[PDB]
Parts: C-alpha cells; structure tokens; sequence
RNA sequence: GAGUCCCAUAACCUUUGUACCCAGUGAGAAA
RNA sequence: GCGAUGAUCACCCAUGGGUGGGUACAAAUGGCAGUCUGACAAGU
RNA sequence: AUCUGUUUGGUGGAACCUGAUUAGAGGAAACUCAAAGAGUGCUAUGGUAUGGUGACGGAGUGCGCUGGUCAAGAGUGUAAAAGCUUU
C-alpha cells in the first residue's frame, strides 16, 4: 500500500512512468496506490497548470484514504499516518519528506529517479 | 419532514410532536450536532404529546419482545389511533419518525397512511430523546426509568435463553452450604445439652449416644421415671429403667432451661433430614445422572467442591476429585462422574437412562476385579 | 494511622527494596515511596 | 425472616400489607420493589424450604431472648448488687472472664478496670507506653453515657464501686438479694458521673 | 437448530481428517474429549473437532463452551468411527484438538482449515 | 499461595496493584467470597468491627483489557460511576472485572448472542447486582433499543469482521458524545490474507470514518500475539 | 451525508444536461417514496432515464439503471421537465417536446434554423417554456398552443435563463457580458434589473426559491449572491481550488447554494454566510 | 494520669484422643 | 471374548501384625502469660 | 570487654557546585469579607405569544377541507376483456 504525495505525482508525468504499472515495475508485486485527502487538496490548490496532474491523480485504480486533521499538510500527514502504523510505502521525492522517512525505521520509500521507480527501504526487491 | 416521534421505552410508548425540523442539509455540522446534547435547543425542537405507560412488567415483556421483532402490539396500536391523524393513504400521509427500519413495514400495514421515517435525522432526533429521557416527559411517569431497565433487561434476557429455576443448581449449594452448617451446630448444642444432663444421670450418655434421640427423650425425662413403657421412641428402656433407678448425679429453673434448649435442638434436627430430603429431591430434578451414579449427597458436595453444574461439567475428567484396584476405581468413577455431569448439565431435561447405564458399568468394572 | 504504619514499616522497607532480596529477579526500576493509603492483605487460595 | 414467612411471594406482598413487621416508611419501598424487580419467581417446592428456615431463624431469635433473660434472672440471683451496678450481661463476661465470681471478689478495683484489655495491657506494659484504660468495662451504661475522657475517669469510679458490690456479693452471708448496695454504689457514680459532665473546659 | 451445530459436510469434512491425519503422524494432535478440554483451557489448540453421533452428545458438548470463552474454532464431523480412523488409533474417538505449534510442517493446511470454518462459524 | 501483599492504587481508578515480590492487578469485589474463573483473591482486613472485604486478580493472560491496563493505557473510560456497554461479553470473565470497575453506583450492559454464554451470564449477573446480561445479537442494536440508554464507555471484545460496523451502530444508538470507545481486534480473526499492521491501519480508519477519534493504540505484546487496542472517544461532531 | 447514493457511467460523449421527474407513466405507478427519476441528454445523441434507489422512508421490506433510452438525430444540449404531465423538453440542433411513454418526440417547437443552448421550464404558470439560441436570442415558448412566443435578440449569448418561483413570469438571464439581466414576460423591451459584477462570462444562475436573491457562477472562478432588488452584488465566494465555475443552484431550504465547478467538485456554500444551522432560543433569535 | 470498642470472647505453639497419606501422564494392556 | 466414551505410570515377618512424618476436628486448672497508677481535683 | 570499626537507621548540614525564587519562608482558624476559573444541576420550551381593543363572543346556517365506499369519465392494455394510473 503505497502513499504518494503531489511531487511523486508531478515527477511521473513529467518522466512518463504510469502510477500503478511503474509500481509494480519497481516492485515486482501488486500495488494500492493511495492518494489522502490533504494530498489531492495540495494538487488542487496547485492550479490549473497542474490539471494534468489532477485529473491523472483521479484515477479509478487509485484508491484514496480520508485524512481527519485540519488544514492540508501533506507532510505532516503522511509522517505522523507512516510512523502510527509501519505498514506502508512512502513514495516521494521531497528531500525533506526524503530525510525524514529514511530517518524513521521499517518504512520503505520509493521515488522516481531516472526513468522508473526505485526503492530504498525495502530489503526484498529481487 | 418529521412531523411527529415513536419513542418506545421501558414504562411505555411516547408519541411527541415535532415542533421544528433540525437543519437536513448542515445535518452534520457541528452546531446541528451539539443542539441534541443541549437542552435549551432541544425543547425547541421536540414536545411531548402522549405516554402510554404500561400495565406491569408481564406487559413491558410482551412489548419489548414485539418492539424486538417488530411487531405492531395492541398498545402501540391504541396510542398511535389516538395520536396520529387520520391521513391520506395517497397523497401526503402523515409522518412517524421510529427507530427501526423493519418496525418500519409493520407499522405501514396497520396504519396506511402513516410514512416511517428511520433515516439519520430521525436517528438522531430519537438519540435526544433517549439523551434527554425523564426531563421531557414534563414528570408524568410512575417508576424510575433505570429499575425498569434493569428488570426488563433481566426478564428479556431469561426469556430469550429460556433460563429454568427449577433446574436451578444454586439450591443445592446452598442447600448442601446449609446442611453441614446445621450439622456441625446441632453437633454443638447437644453437646451443651448433653453436659447440662450430664449432672442429673452420667449414663444416659453412655446408653444412649445418639443426639436427637437423646434430646427426644430428656425433654419428657426430667426426674426419677415408675411406668418406663415408652422409653425407646424396649431393651433401652429396660437399661434406662434401671440407670434412673440406681442413678448417682445431683435445679429447677435450669430444668425448664434446659428443655427449652432441648427443645431448640429438636427443632433444628427436625429442620435437619427434612432439608436432606428437599435436597434430595432437588438433586433428582436437577442432576439426576449423578444422582443415580454416585448418590445425591455426594454429588451434592461434588457440585459444590466445583463450584457449580457447569463448572463441575466443564472441568477434566481427572481434576475431578472423588470423595491397587480400590485406587484406580477412584480414577474411573471420576471420569464416569465428568461424564454424567455433562449429560446432565447441557441436556434441556435430563434423564436417568445414562447415568444408570455408567453405574452399571462401574459396578461391571469393580466386579472386574 | 501512624499506629498501623509503625507495624508494618518493615514490609514496606522490603517491597521498597524488592530488588535486594534475590539475586536472580532483577525487578524494573521504580522507586516506590509509601503511598499515602494502602492495605496489607493475605492472598485467599481456593479449595 | 418474618417478613418472607408473611408474604413469600412478590405478587403476594403486591395484594397484602403488613405492620408488625418493617414499620411505616419501608412498606411503599418493598411494594415498589416488588412491582419492578430483577429477581426471578420461586417455585412452591423450594419456598416451604425457604419459610422452613425464616422460621427457624424467627425461633432462633425467640430462644436467644430465652436464655438472655434466663441469664438476667441466674445473676440477679447470684450476684445482684454487680448486676444493678455494671449491668446483667457486662457483670456476666467479668464473671466468665475471671474464672469464679470470688476470684474475681478477691481482686483490686484496677484489675477489674482492665479486666479485658490483657494483651493492650501487656504490650503497653512491657514496651513502656501507656495502658489502655477502659477495658471490658467499656460497654457498662454508664461509660456509655460518658463523653470524652471523663468515661476514662468514670471508669476508674465504676471499677471500685463494682469491686465493693462484687466483694460484698460473693463475699456477703446474709445477703438480700436486694441491690442496695448496687443501687447505693450506682448513685455514687451516677452523681460523680453528673458533676463532672456539668463541668466545661471552655471558659464562659 | 441442535446441539450440535457447525456440521461440517462433506468437502470440509475430508479436509478436516485429511489435516487430522497429518497432525497426528506429525504429533501436532491430541485426541479424546478430557484432552481436547485439558489443552483448550492450557492453550496449545488451534480447532477443535468434535463428533456428531456419540453415545450421548452432552459428553462433548461440554466443549464449546469453552470454545466460545477462549475464541477457539469447533467443528462436528458426523462420524467418530471416521474420526477416530482419521487420527489413527485403534478405537473410535470422539474429540479431538490441534495443539499449537509454529514449527510445524502442515500450519498452511491448519490455518486454510481454520479459515474455513470460522467462516463456517 | 498465603503470602501478604499491600494493595495500593493505579493510575486509572477502580483498579488496584497488589504489591509483593511479584506484584498483581488486582480489582475489588463486588461479589465478595466467591471467584467468578477460579483466580486468586486477596483479603484485606478493612477497619463497629473491622469488616472483610476482598480484592480479586485480573489475569492479563485471560483477559484483553487487563493486558490493555497492564501494558499501559493512558484513557480508559471505565471509571467508577460509569454506564459502560460491554459487546461480546464472551462469558462473565472479564465483564465481573469491569464490573466491579465500575463499582455499586455504575451499570455494566453485557451483550452476548450464544446461550450457554447467556446463562453462565445470568448466573453471575445475579450476584453482581449492576451487569445487566442482555442476551441478543450485537448486530441489530434496535432490537435492545428498549433495554438500554445512554452508555458512557462501550467496549468491544467481539470477534468479528465486521467489528467497526457493529460497534458503530451501538455507539450511535447509545453513546454519548465525547464517550468512550475501546476495541479489541483480533488480526487474524478480521481477516488473516493480510498482515497485522494492515488490518490495524484498516479497522482504525473505519473508526475515524465513523467519527470515532482514535487516541490511542496499544499491542498488548507479551499477552496475546496479533492483537490491539484502539481507544477512541466518540466525537459526534468534527473529529477534527 | 455528502455522499453518492449512485453513479452511472450514463453516456460516452459529455453529458450535456440533465434533471429530475415523476414520471407519469399511464400504466406504472412509480414508487416515488423509494425511487427518485432523473433524466440525462448528452452528445452521444441519447437522452436517458433512471430510477434511483432511496433511504427515505422504511416502508417496504432493485433495478436502478436506465429505465428507459430515448434517442434522437442531432446531438441534444439542454434539457428541462415540465413539473407535472410526464412532459419534458430538450435543445440541442433544434428544440423538441417529449413525454415519458412515446420514444418520439410529441413535437418540434423551433423558431428557426438556430441551435439552441438552454432550456427552463416556468415553475408556476407551468406551460411556459425559455431558450436561449446561440444567435444571442432567448425564445419564450407556450405550450398551450405548442408553438414558438416571441423572442429578443442581445448582444452577447445567453448562457443560462432560471424563472422566478415567486412571481411566475420574471425570469434571470446569465450571459457572456458579465452581466445578468432580470427580464419580465409580459414586456420583452427592457430588462427590468441588470445584475452587473462579474469580470468574465457569467455562465449560471439560479433563483433562491423565496424568490428573493439570485445566485450567479461565472468564469472568473467565483461565484456571487445578489439580491434581487438591487443590481450588485452582496457576496463573492472564492477558493482557490475552485477554478471556472460552471453551474450554480440554490438548495431549496433556500439556506444553501450548491456550486459545481470544472475541477471536478461539487461544494456546499452557506446563503447567508454568517448564519449558523443550529436552533436559536428564543434569547438569541430575539 | 493512663493505646482496648482493632477480636485474652482471641491468635500462635505443645501434648493427648477420631479419619487418610508417606495428582498430573497419554496408548497401551494382555499372551 | 480390552482401550481415547481413557491402557499405563517411610521402617520392620513365614490377606494379617508391630514403630515413626502430617492431614482436618475436639479437649486441656498445658505453655506464651505477667492482671495499670495511687492523693489530689473542681468551684468562689 | 578503659574490645573493635564498619554497616544500617535517626540527628546535624561547613566549603565548592547546580537549579529555582526573591517587599524571607511559612503555619492555623471561619455560618468572615472579597476577586476570578472549571464542572455540574434545573423545563431551561413564543419560529414569530392568549380564543375575543361590542373594532367582540356564543348558538345556528351556507360555503370551504379531510377520510374511505359507490357510481360515471379519460388514458393505457385486449381479439374482447380482466387488470393498472389519474390534480
Ligand atoms: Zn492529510
């Protein structure tokens, strides 16, 4: 179960990996893309430049979570969701939400570089 | 619109007249959430009309048993002929709000032209009520609500499961609890009886050992004899006879003291081996499998060294404790005792035909031997 | 009272210094001062 | 006891009422009781058992007041002059507690304060704090009808009063029977025990 | 509704002594009715199989009460000559139990099992 | 066996620890002289003569919410005065240690569906006078809608997969707001296709979907393996 | 609860217009306390009707798509119901009338040769129908006598007409000049009130069904309440992630205005912005 | 002056008289 | 002509006898184990 | 024991150091007088206020409304119907 946040979305399509194929690409498993609520806000709040983003976010196969906090930190609310439970991924490419989920331990993070996903935390990827 | 309330509680049902409609489309904000746990706002929505109260607790049983499997009963039909107007059945029916979505239909085939509303405004209009309670009755109820409750919720709960008094295994622990208690006391005071006789002749006790006997006969035995016919309830009264002739022990007002407490041991030892054969007879009607395998008084104390029927059934067949060949048969009549008990505790009624056939096989098995 | 704690000040010391008492059991750490009010009891073993 | 061998039932005390027994503010309780209640319904095999016992225990009670007044008329027999001073059953434990009533004649007035309270006695004596006061004696009427540490001081005064009645009782030969030298010591102590009860250690 | 209630039929039931069977060549099973109760109130149990034609029924229907207080899965299988063929004994049984072990080469069958009949349940 | 303890008590009230060189849970007695499962009770000598009542274990092994208490919660809501609303009332095991919780001034609603439950209920409930035994499924509370009102805590020991959906119909037929919730979950019983922390993370969003808060969870490790326990107070209205 | 009771993949082309019924069929009652109508027209040349399965009552105790597809020629763009006899109406290349039985249309009411855009029944007087033709033109149409009114002609197009619920012949035109105009029936010669805050094309409105205050979406991304007598404006509501806002209701509790934006969302605005929902005592009602 | 209403109405020990020994395991027993 | 509805698992002599470790109960004019102080106080 | 000197508990609290506070730190009393905070309890109930300023009420009458039954209609359906909707 794979949490993406708006920088994940932005760098996919600006490289054109597909969300659910490049994570089980990079995976070699099955994926649920999740989007929270404060992380559709943020790619809503990022304007009409960023309509491709949204409606690639609203996506059938992507399933998406509910967050019950007030306002729309996306950082804030992936850290305190992963850190609570240590069943998920990560996937981002902040360098601060980067840091910050490489420091927690057991939570793997993907991210895209280059031209398809990779991995960092998990130790069974081949 | 919810025009008006069903709100069915444990002294009777209560019909209220909607005053105002809480907000449908802010229905989950957080000022139409918190009027239902405020008072001042929610007298403004809801008013009393009508409580029927029920005419005891045989009747709340029946009710709470309709209400339960939705089932329109003749009370709720009577206070919602005398409450509801007579609407259309085609055209703007007048609107009940309930709790229960399959009271729902029960309630439409009686009444036709009533719609029943159970969708979450009428939940939570039914939550305030159920919030609020006594105070918007304007005081008219007999009884306190949280009683009721607790009888109700007791009688729905033995009616559901079918709870039995007279298969009641509580009676014979206590009755057992109450037999040694009696045992050991009637032990001590015809000690006391005894030693207070036992400076008038010291071979009463002696001739005779026996307690109740010995009580029965000093309270009608206070001097010498001369005619010592009935001396028995005959070799006893020959022995007697002749111990009050020769007899070498030295009042009054302890005389009559002490058959005053003679007397008092009589009675308790009366009360006694009557009490042997209520438990007798509770134990043939309430563990009959033992009672035909081991015998009614040790199953008696059997039952109550385990706790009870069913902590007896449900304990091992060897934490079982039973009170060389004589030292296995023990073993075995503890199994056979686990195995009669649990027959016996989760049969509905319970027969005598298994345990006789175990104590069949446990005589068959010390003759094995 | 100070009646009842000037009885039993002594069991309190061992209950205070549980972890002096066998060398094999090695308690986690609290320090335990005396509560205020508490309650000496003997454990019933059932039958 | 009394109470179940009159109604037995719920639904049976729902039709009666009863006024020897539970007086006069209980009544609408035990009827309210009974018309909602969380307890179950008897059967009439195990009720006589049930009434069996209520009356054994009401007889209980009858033959307990049987042998009180058996016991008030053996010590104002034995010893009455004890009996209106200290009191029937207070004089009975003293007497039971030494053994013979002239083992207990024979005895100083401070044996017979503290005649109870041994083993407070014994460790206050040989851990040197200070004895307890009362005693056995404690429950006399007149220590009851004291208030503060003037029942201490009474006690001191009905412990020799009871040691003169009780050393004339059992040490007595023409003895009456009569309790006058009880009564006469009880004055004593009951206007001792009025004069410093009027006292006050406010000042007025 | 009879006493003895979650019967399973025919598929579960050969599944039931098919696992039976292999826990007790592999020493995972512990057979007879004061066992079964012996171990459910230890612990070491997974599920429970009871017959559904002993000589009485109350015999082990003793059993799910315990089951029930301790979240234990109970099944009846409708033949204690099978079970006790099953089990592998030279006399018909009529409960047994399924003790638990992690190193055990057969826990997928027992939790596939299990499965089942909670579902069953 | 006979050895002395000094009881003294925990942070929660209700609840005591009986301190000696292996220190117990301990809870009073509403029913005092008589164990409800065979555990080992502590007789204090409480001082008209001195009367003696009596103290009785809470087995943590046998009991989710004494391993919930002694792995250390910071809120549970069962307090001395308190309505609680126990489902799932397996037998009275862990329900008489509630109820004696929660005192002679409080109720305790044990739900159970199955029978010889439902009778073993019964016959402690009457020697606890404040369990009130209802003997229904917790699935359709508007069948018990007429037995009980306005609860302050439910707890939730039932061992299904539709656990967030029972408890949710319960509480908002009959909790107050700002009430208190406490869920046992069972992992392998909500569903064993996935791992433990994933059927933790789904039934805690199914709390806060139901507008449940959650505040606080706890695995109850050394006690039982792959269970949890969530509490939460219900929030009624913005759980933020 | 703000939540779907259902959702239907209904066309493949946009759904260009839809709206509610109760439908009148001769020969099936409907079951209007658990079933709700609505009816849909779209590009792919199809309008279509759907039952919907309703918690609103517990009356009884189930076949909610498409009970029906009627189908055209042309594309269709709008669509509106008469409020009684099973009747509705459609725009698209021209202007049909339809009822719920037939699968034809009952009649073609077109002026001439003029798309149209926008249709709305009258709510009261309720045999009289509005366009708005992409020629700049709004057509009023009876259907008394079936046949095409009068019609004016502006200078910009208009994008949406609503009718007054409280005054049976007014009407709100939304056009493309940042304004909306309150036009009356009975004298097509002048706009009785020009509503004049917009910055860009003013594509909705909507009457409050006290007939007191329209409410107006337009592509500036915002929308604006006004009263009626006035002619500015008396609130904006803004987000920043509603962009272009294309169509606005106003609930009819008259409390709340429903907003439908191109994001993708639908939201829930306040009328009166600093009111609360809750019942007032009579304290802070006074 | 002075610690009992917290069991000297009792507890612990010693001797002497009444009844019994010195639970689990789990697949074998027998010839 | 078996059995999981349960197989198996302190001292003295050519069943019976004599000697010691305790279990529950009772007794004991058996032990612990010894019955406080001793002239002022209250008041005007 | 004009032996011994460690430990444990009490009493005491120099110097250095760290932390906090500073019209020095407190303590007791209440049917005392004040200034505030939180929680709780109470039908706490005008969604637009009685049934009526002879500008009025009551009786009765006509109109108006609701309920279901029956009759007649229309639509639908049919070979004809039956059946179903109807502001
Ligand atoms: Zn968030």
């Amino acid at each position: 179960q794979v949490l993406i946040d708006t920088n994940f979305i932005n760098f996919s399509i600006q490289k054109k990996v597909d969300i659910v194929r490049g994570m089980m690409d990079c995976l070699l498993a099955k994926c649920n893309p999740l989007i929270t609520d404060c992380v559709m806000a943020e790619l809503e709040k990022l304007g009409p430049k960023y309509r491709i983003a949204l409606k690639l976010a609203r996506d059938p196969r992507i399933k998406r979570l509910s967050c019950s906090h007030k306002g729309t930190y996306a950082d804030d609310c992936l850290v305190h969701r992963v850190l609570q439970h240590k069943c998920y991924i990560v996937a981002t490419n902040d360098a601060g939400l980067k840091q910050r989920i490489r420091k927690i331990p057991g939570i793997p993070l993907m991210s895209v570089g280059g031209h398809a996903y990779v991995i960092e935390k998990l130790p069974d990827v081949f | 619109p919810i025009e008006y309330l069903l709100f069915e509680e444990p002294t009777g049902y209560a019909v209220f007249k909607v005053k105002l409609q809480q907000d449908d489309i802010g229905s989950r904000l957080k000022e139409v959430q918190e009027q239902i746990n405020d008072f001042g706002a929610f007298t403004k929505l809801i008013e009393l009309v009508s409580f029927a109260p029920f005419k005891g607790a045989a009747e709340a049983l029946e009710n709470a048993n309709d209400i339960s499997e939705g089932l329109v009963s003749e009370s709720l039909k009577a206070i919602l002929d005398l409450n509801l107007p007579k609407a259309s059945s085609k055209k703007k029916n007048i609107t009940l709000a309930i709790s229960d979505k399959n009271l729902g239909p029960s309630i439409k085939e009686e009444f036709p032209y009533v719609d029943c509303i159970s969708n979450e405004l009428a939940q939570d209009l039914i939550r305030g009520v159920r919030l609020h309670g006594e105070k918007l009755f304007k005081g008219l109820q007999s009884g306190d609500l949280e009683r009721a409750q607790l009888g109700l919720g007791h009688a729905y709960s033995r009616a559901k499961v079918k709870f039995s008094v007279q298969k009641n295994d509580n009676h014979i622990i206590q009755a057992i609890a109450l037999l040694d208690q009696l045992d050991k006391d009637i032990n001590t005071f015809a000690m006391r009886v005894k030693e207070w006789y036992g400076w008038h002749f010291p071979e009463l006790a002696k001739l005779v050992p026996d307690n109740y006997t010995f009580a029965k006969l000093v309270l009608f035995i206070k001097d010498k004899a001369d005619d010592s016919l009935h001396d028995l309830a005959n070799e006893d009264s020959g022995i007697a006879q002749r111990v009050i002739d020769n007899a070498r022990i030295s009042s009054e007002t302890d005389m009559e003291n002490v058959c005053v407490f003679a007397q008092r041991v009589a009675s308790l030892a009366d009360y006694r081996r009557q009490l042997y054969d209520y438990l007798c007879e509770k134990m043939h009607t309430v563990a009959p499998n033992l009672s035909e395998l081991i015998g009614e008084v040790i199953g008696a104390r059997l039952i109550s060294h385990a706790g009870s029927l069913t902590n007896l059934s449900k304990q091992a067949a060897s934490t079982v404790q039973i009170l060389k060949n004589k030292g296995r048969i023990s073993r075995y009549l503890a199994n056979k005792c686990s195995m009669a008990s649990r027959i016996d505790n989760y049969s509905e009624e319970p027969s005598n035909v298994f345990g006789s056939v175990l104590k069949k096989q446990v005589e068959q098995r010390l003759e094995f031997y | 009272d100070d009646n009842m704690r000037r009885e039993v000040q002594r069991d309190l010391l061992l209950i205070k210094h549980r972890a002096a008492l066998d060398p094999k059991r090695h308690y986690k750490k609290q320090r335990w001062e005396v509560p205020e009010r508490f309650a000496i009891g003997t454990i019933i073993e059932d039958k | 006891a009394r109470i179940i061998l009159t109604m037995g039932i719920r639904s049976k005390a729902s039709e009666t009422d009863l006024s020897e027994i539970l007086p006069e503010e209980i009544e609408e309780r035990v009827k309210t009781a009974a018309e909602v209640s969380m307890g179950t319904e008897i059967t009439q095999t195990d009720l006589d058992n049930i009434n069996a016992l209520a009356e054994q225990i009401v007889e209980f009670a009858a033959y307990r007041e049987q042998l009180s007044n058996y016991l008030s008329a053996r010590m104002k027999a034995i010893a009455p002059n004890l009996t209106q001073l200290v009191g029937e059953l207070v004089g009975a434990r003293l007497i039971a507690h030494s053994g013979s009533l002239i083992s207990l004649a024979k005895s100083p007035a401070s044996t017979i304060q503290i005649l109870g309270a041994e083993k407070a006695l014994f460790r206050a004596l040989k851990t040197k704090h200070d004895t307890p006061k009362y005693g056995l004696l404690y429950h006399a009427s007149l220590v009851g009808q004291a208030t503060g540490k003037n029942k201490g001081k009474i006690a001191r005064v009905l412990a020799a009063k009871a040691a003169v009645s009780l050393r004339y009782d059992a040490l007595a030969e023409d003895r009456d029977d009569s309790g006058d030298i009880g009564l006469e010591s009880r004055a004593k102590v009951e206007n001792r025990l009025s004069q410093l009860e009027g006292r006050d250690l406010r000042t007025t | 509704n009879p006493k003895a209630f979650p019967l399973a039929d025919a598929a579960l039931t050969q599944q039931i002594l098919d696992v039976v069977q292999q826990a007790a060549n592999l020493r995972q099973l512990k057979k007879g009715a004061n066992e079964a109760t012996k171990t459910l109130n230890r612990g070491i149990s997974e599920f429970i199989i009871m017959a559904a034609d002993c000589e009485p029924i109350e015999i082990l229907l003793h059993l799910p009460l315990l089951c029930e207080d301790k979240n234990v899965p109970y099944v009846f299988v409708p033949s204690r000559v099978a079970l006790g063929r099953a089990c592998g004994v030279s006399r018909p049984v009529i409960a047994a139990s399924i003790t638990t072990n992690d190193a055990s080469a057969i826990k997928t069958q027992i939790y596939a099992v299990k499965d089942k009949i909670e579902t069953l349940l | 066996g006979g050895a002395k303890v000094v009881i003294e008590p925990h942070r929660h009230a209700g609840v005591y620890i009986a301190r000696g060189k292996e220190d117990l849970l301990v809870t009073k007695n509403m029913a005092p002289g008589e164990s409800v499962y065979g555990e080992k009770r502590i007789s204090v000598e409480e001082p008209v003569p001195p009367t003696k009542v009596e103290y009785r274990v809470w087995n943590p092994f046998r009991s989710k919410l004494a391993a919930g208490i002694m792995g250390g919660l910071d809120e549970l809501f069962i307090a001395p005065g308190k309505k609680v609303l126990y489902l799932g009332a397996a037998s009275g095991t862990s329900v008489s240690h509630v109820s004696d919780v929660v005192g002679p001034e409080g109720v305790v609603y044990a739900v159970e569906f199955s029978h010889r439950p439902g009778r073993e209920l019964i016959s402690m409930a009457k020697k606890r006078p404040n369990i009130i035994p209802i003997i229904e499924d917790a699935r359709h509370p508007q069948k018990y809608r007429m037995l009980i009102g306005m609860v302050d805590c439910v707890f939730a020991d039932v061992a299904q997969p539709d656990q967030a959906r029972i408890i949710a119909l319960n509480s908002h037929m009959f909790l107050k707001d700002q009430g208190g919730v406490v869920i046992s979950i069972k992992a392998n019983c909500i569903d064993s296709t996935v791992d433990a922390e994933t059927v933790f993370a789904r039934e805690v969003q199914k709390l806060r979907e139901e507008r449940i808060k959650p505040l606080e969870q706890l695995t109850l490790e050394p006690y039982e393996r792959d269970h949890c326990i969530v509490v939460g107070r219900y929030m009624r209205s913005g759980l933020k | 609860t703000r939540e779907e009771f259902v959702s239907f993949k209904a066309h493949y082309g946009l759904v260009t217009g839809l709206c509610v019924t109760q439908p009148r069929f001769h020969d099936k009652k409907p079951d209007l306390k658990s079933q709700n109508f609505m009816l849909s027209c779209s590009d792919d040349k199809t309008v279509k009707l759907w039952s919907i399965n309703v918690d609103d009552y517990s009356n009884k105790n189930n076949e909610e798509g498409l009970i029906r597809t009627f189908d055209g020629e042309s594309a269709f763009q709008g669509i509106d119901s008469h409020r009684e006899n099973s009747t509705f109406a459609t725009g698209g290349a021209k202007i049909h009338l339809w009822d719920v039985n037939r699968l034809k249309p009952v009649s073609d009411l077109s002026w001439g040769a003029d798309n149209i855009t926008s249709l709305k029944f009258n709510q009261n007087e309720t045999d009289i129908l509005a366009s708005t033709g992409s020629d700049n033109s709004i057509v009023l149409y009876d259907l008394r006598t079936n046949s095409p009114t009068q019609k004016i002609v502006q200078t910009m197009r208009t994008n949406a007409i609503c009718w007054n619920p409280m005054e049976a012949f007014n009407f709100v035109t939304a056009n493309e000049d940042h304004n909306a105009y309150y036009y009356d029936m009975r004298n097509l010669s002048r706009s009785l009130n020009v509503f004049k805050d917009h910055v860009s094309a003013v594509m909705d409105v909507d009457f409050s069904p006290t007939g007191d205050e329209i409410v107006t979406g337009s592509y500036d991304k915002s929308i604006r309440i006004y009263k009626t007598n006035h002619g500015h404006s008396r609130e904006i509501y803004h987000t920043k992630r509603m962009q272009h806002v294309f169509q606005v209701k106003y609930s009819m509790d008259s409390k709340y205005i429903i907003s439908g934006s191109d994001d993708g969302n639908v939201r829930l605005w306040r009328s009166k912005a600093w009111e609360r929902s809750n019942v007032k005592t009579t304290r802070e009602k006074n």
